[PDB]
């Protein structure tokens, strides 16, 4: 049982505030919860290295597929937009930050703003009118957000806004998870309040020796709907689980493939009987790699050496592993290694799914 | 050979003198001037 | 040119929150405000306006930079 | 913070062309009758003389 003790809490809007209650019942005729909250949602992790939690993590940041709202090109009508501040850059950066939670990929929806009046008048987000895809029972994004603004007599008519598929890294508007906790439960701590422990982190073990193996991570997911938090969180768990586990198993398909000359994988024999495997996988993160240094360690305590080097500039990760072993056996434990990976996020799975009612 | 392709060779077959070269070696006999000779060599101009 | 929608450290929809953090935060501002014109509330020198229970209140959490780029985002309608 | 929009704005040229009276003219040339056009532009762009307004103009683009 790995992953036990998970807890989750929305982010709701406290209506006790006079100040708050006024201000939203007269702007929004909100009187309850938004359609979609934030949600909290915090986790034990026992019997785990911290690799496979800290990849976890990451991969829930900003390596999970995840869906934005964009505008296709020529969407923004320059025949009808006549605000001269509401530029297309600004408004499509407003809206590409919108936190949504889509069912499908088909919607499409548009904003006609017209400024009939004499003031200016604040363009927000339940002016989105869904033009295709079939009509929605719930909504997708909260209606309080703020587009824009239009002068007196300006108009803003956009068209063609569309849901993309994309993962964090390459652009930030696919960002799924932010954290907002992360500590170790088998480390003891100094009490830091101390002005003679304030200067260092309060562990009582260095990172250099420690190997921590009881953690608690917190993450926050921005849009979630009220009636069905506990559907939402978990699957987004679970897919974070196969993302890596598909992930892992690209590079299980090179070491099969050891017998041919493959380009991401080269393998010396040097002197003292002792072999050399260099993986080189292009637009790979340091969560492969740290999960397969991590577990290449663990399964050859006695190995010669085993580096994960990601490099900025070469958008590349390359594993160099050298061991006293011959070119079959050091395979035999890399794929070893690959399947424990395999089956510890497998048990993951199993308790996410068993955990989360 | 006027325009398009090359000139061949009846003696051998293959490739003998693009036809600009051709315009070109009559200017520069012809005591043409540069600007004269770039302007004359723009029914080959290259891709448009 | 107005609050972000979500901030730019983390990436938490502040923006959602953010319309109603303005109007709100104006009558607790005119509710501290005093005597005092409004173009020189910034130098009152003896105003003590606090906004952490608003911000609370609207269910967003204690991060410095999310609550950071609520408060000191300026808006372009109140300046044209 | 970069994609977010951290000190992100836009950017702003201008293009200020003169006339000669009644020699110079606006308009798309032809290559049949005007001379000595740019190497490698592209003039397809051009509508009644200028590009216009909201198109993308690239390197080499007249
Ligand atoms: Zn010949
Ligand atoms: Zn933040």
């Amino acid at each position: 049982k790995i992953f036990q003790n998970v807890e989750i809490k929305p982010f709701l809007i406290d209506f006790s505030n006079l100040f708050i209650k006024n201000a939203a019942k007269k702007l929004f005729q909100l009187e309850e919860q938004l359609p979609l909250v934030p949600v909290n949602v915090v986790m034990d992790f026992k019997g785990i290295s911290r690799a496979a939690v800290h990849g976890l993590s990451r991969v829930l940041q900003d390596e999970i597929p995840n869906y934005m709202l964009d505008i296709k090109p020529g969407g923004y009508k320059i025949e009808d937009s006549t605000d001269l501040f509401m530029t297309e850059q600004f408004i499509r950066n407003r809206i590409n930050f919108i936190p949504i939670y889509a069912k499908n990929e088909t919607l499409v929806f548009a904003l006609r703003s017209l400024n009939n009046s004499c003031e200016v008048k604040t363009i927000y987000s339940r002016d989105l009118i869904q033009v295709a895809g079939p009509k929605l029972k719930y909504p997708i994004f909260n209606p309080t957000f703020e587009i824009g603004f239009l002068q007196p007599g300006k108009s803003l008519i956009i068209e063609d806004i569309y849901i993309k598929k994309g993962i964090g890294r390459k652009h930030a508007a696919f960002n799924l998870a932010v954290k907002t906790h992360f500590s170790h439960l088998d480390i003891e701590q100094y009490p830091t309040d101390k002005k003679e422990y304030m200067a260092l982190s309060g562990y009582k073990q260095s990172s250099m020796t420690s190997d921590p193996r009881h953690h608690r991570l917190g993450l926050c997911f921005p849009a979630v709907p009220l009636p069905h938090i506990n559907q939402a969180v978990r699957t987004y768990l679970k897919n974070a689980c196969r993302i890596i586990i598909g992930r892992i198993q690209s590079i299980q398909k090179i070491y099969e493939n050891f017998e041919e000359p493959q380009p991401e994988l080269v393998l010396f024999s040097m002197d003292e009987e002792k072999t050399k495997a260099i993986i080189t996988i292009k637009d790979e993160t340091h969560t492969i790699g740290n999960l397969l240094k991590t577990y290449i360690y663990e399964m050859i305590p006695d190995i010669s050496f085993v580096g994960y080097q990601c490099v900025p500039h070469k958008q590349e990760m390359v594993l160099t592993i050298i061991h006293k072993a011959s070119q079959e056996d050091l395979i035999t434990l890399l794929e070893k290694s690959i399947q424990n990976i395999i089956q510890t996020f497998q048990i993951l799975e199993k308790n996410v799914d068993e955990l989360i009612a | 050979n006027n325009t398009t392709n090359w000139n061949l060779c009846k003696a051998c077959g293959f490739k003998l003198l693009c036809p600009h070269v051709d315009m070109l070696i009559q200017l520069q006999a012809a005591e043409a001037s540069y600007d004269t000779m770039r302007t004359k060599l723009m029914k080959f101009s290259g891709i448009n | 040119m107005l609050i972000p929608v979500v901030c730019f450290t983390c990436g938490f929809p502040i923006g959602t929150y953010a319309a109603i953090f303005d109007k709100a935060r104006t009558e607790y501002i005119k509710t501290k405000m005093g005597g005092t014109l409004p173009q020189n509330i910034p130098l009152d020198a003896s105003l003590q306006i606090e906004l952490k229970d608003l911000i609370t209140a609207l269910g967003i959490p204690m991060r410095v930079c999310c609550r950071t780029h609520l408060i000191t985002t300026l808006d372009y309608r109140k300046y044209y | 913070f970069i994609d977010r929009g951290g000190f992100a704005g836009t950017f702003y040229r201008e293009e200020k062309v003169e006339l000669e009276s009644d020699i110079e003219s606006f308009g798309k040339p032809d290559p049949l009758i005007t001379k000595n056009l740019k190497p490698g532009a592209n003039y397809e762009k051009l509508v009644d003389g200028f590009v216009p307004v909201g198109t993308v103009v690239k390197k080499g683009d007249i």
